[PDB]
RNA sequence: CUGCGAAGGUGUGCUGUGAGGCAUGCUGGAGGUAUCAGAAGUGCGAAUGCUGACAUAAGUAACGAUAAAGCGGGUGAAAAGCCCGCUCGCCGGAAGACCAAGGGUUCCUGUCCAACGUUAAUCGGGGCAGGGUGAGUCGACCCCUAAGGCGAGGCCGAAAGGCGUA
RNA sequence: UGAUAUGAACCGUUAUAACCGGCGAUUUCCGAAUGGGGAAACCCAGUGUGUUUCGACACACUAUCAUUAACUGAAUCCAUAGGUUAAUGAGGCGAACCGGGGGAACUGAAACAUCUAAGUACCCCGAGGAAAAGAAAUCAACCGAGAUUCCCCCAGUAGCGGCGAGCGAACGGGGAGCAGCCCAGAGCCUGAAUCAGUGUGUGUGUUAGUGGAAGCGUCUGGAAAGGCGCGCGAUACAGGGUGACAGCCCCGUACACAAAAAUGCACAUGCUGUGAGCUCGAUGAGUAGGGCGGGAGGUAUCCUGUCUGAAUAUGGGGGGACCAUCCUCCAAGGCUAAAUACUCCUGACUGACCGAUAGUGAACCAGUACCGUGAGGGAAAGGCGAAAAGAACCCCGGCGAGGGGAGUGAAAAAGAACCUGAAACCGUGUACGUACAAGCAGUGGGAGCACGCUUAGGCGUGUGACUGCGUUAAUGGGUCAGCGACUUAUAUUCUGUA
């Protein structure tokens, strides 16, 4: 019963890049999650001998609370809460304002 | 060893029930080691 | 009241006889406070009060053969004693070596190393990690026997026990 | 795919992932350890059956004590004891409270030790899930009351003690509780009710949960939960996490709902078993009294070693004894719900008790490090950030540590001894005073100089030559901070107020 799942459209609600859509890459057991193109933060990477020497500054991805992002109605243009139904049996999620399936 | 266990190991305090008496308080204690062995 | 910056702390200024409070700058960056009341683990200079906090004393063990030392080279913050090359002096029917008994990871490889209030050690057996003991004819244990010891009866002794056969 | 703890190799996507709950299989060595022994995590077992390999492989049973059954059976004919086999049960560990069997000191007194402390601390055995007790040989001297325990009055009373300190009642009244039976042994009449054990079905409840409405935007700011203007909802503003103090970004609460299996609390039904009315006896068939010894002491009441023998609703016993007046009361087998007691473990709720020298010993990999033969007592140590991407490259140095740049972040007076960083102590830089200095390191008056103000006004701050007034090396200590030193409860008395 988690309302953000691994593929979903999300907008940033709070924080240095409110506004800006995203899709979750993974969602952390600690109620985080990952969005690609957001919350860049760029990592000293220390070199090491390995296989792998990208050294240098790294691009990655910071996760973000959940509560900080809401599934993207993607028909009203603006953010939207999103509840569950059962349906035929089947739990499914539902947005609200004028709601409508998934 | 040898003096040490006979006179303060397991089957020497189990043998009175005076040494039973004192293994039961180091349980409640919860002491790691419970006797010298 | 409150991010044009709280409380605490460090300065200055004002007020009251005294305990203090209000208004700020700097530091700090997350909640704080007055009036009318109530509830007490509430304020410190000593009880040989308690735990760290200016201090007069620095982590590495073998000084007990009258056979002999010195020179060179390599390593090292250190060289009369270790390793390598060139000599001399003892032992050499053992001061060699291989077994029994006794002893039971000490013998084989890389390491706690720029050192407190001025600690200046000639030994690569130390504490903490990795390996080797390989078997028909090496040996013991397995089979039979004496002494010693033990052991259902009988023999010695009113029983038992001891002696003693299998 | 536990955490410390990143990554890689795998599993899952229109119903066998993980996690949680319930029902099972499996559960070695050591510890009550059951075959024995010893120095607890060490070695060694026996018998029977199957084993493709006739040098094997695996598993169960077997201790002691008590009860029951079977076999054998003395000494001393039979009986009985002992021994063998099978089944069942008992044994150990961990709070508090209660019961049974035993039993101290200190603290108290002007020394008649006893009385108090004390039927206490501690120690031993057993049972219950509350235990003990629990339906009158009892109170009341003839109004009445009717089981036990605990709490609140009578009551710091009446009594008791070298009448000294101390210890410490009944009856009556007002509440909760307010449901009692069987055996001393029977004649007659029965699928006659209720109660128990073993099952099913219905309703409810416990051990994982689902559904679940509701604030957009702007200013300061790197980032918004708060401010200003404007709404909805309120059975829901209960709490916590949530970049700065959040009802309405989320996770949740109230309301409405769920059960494959197991378990608990009420009924009905089927099977088995225990069981009502109408009457007739008895009132524990070796149970007293008396005699002897000890304790609660010449002695009322209670319990018993040995040796005799009559009763008990007909009749036998008590505090103001009198035809052992009258009324009441029935004395040596168990069981007995609940009220009253107790919190080592779970969930929810509560908080003017506590906030890292506090609180439990431990907010934490602390029942630790360390000390000791053993028992026992028992440390220090909390906080970087929203996200640890944690430090590319370059310089000095020893291919370290430490320090100086760049880059990331709002901030590096957040850089692995890392939030805010005090008192005291140890350095650097500037100004002033003292350079053969010592008399409590203060106070009053006053000169010179430096650093800030005032167009000249003997008033900043800091330094204080000289002069006047001026000692516990007879107590502890090198300095400073933090914690702690007249409290709480039960009576009486006094003051003030309502």
């Amino acid at each position: 019963a988690a309302k953000i799942r691994r593929d979903d459209e999300v907008i940033v609600l709070t924080g240095k890049d409110k506004g800006k859509r995203g899709k979750v890459k993974n969602v952390l057991s600690s109620g985080k999650v990952i969005v690609e193109g957001i919350n860049l933060v760029k990592k000293h990477q220390k070199p090491v001998p390995a296989l792998n020497q990208p050294g240098g500054i790294v691009e990655k991805e910071a996760a973000i609370q959940v509560s900080n992002v809401a599934i993207f109605n993607a028909a009203t243009g603006k953010a939207d809460r999103v509840g569950f139904r059962f349906e035929d049996g089947k739990k499914v999620r539902f947005f609200k304002s004028n709601s409508e399936t998934i | 060893v040898l003096k040490r266990n006979r006179s303060h190991g397991f089957r020497a305090r189990m043998a009175t029930k005076n040494g039973r008496q004192v293994l039961a308080r180091r349980r409640a204690k919860g002491r790691a080691r419970l006797t010298v062995s």
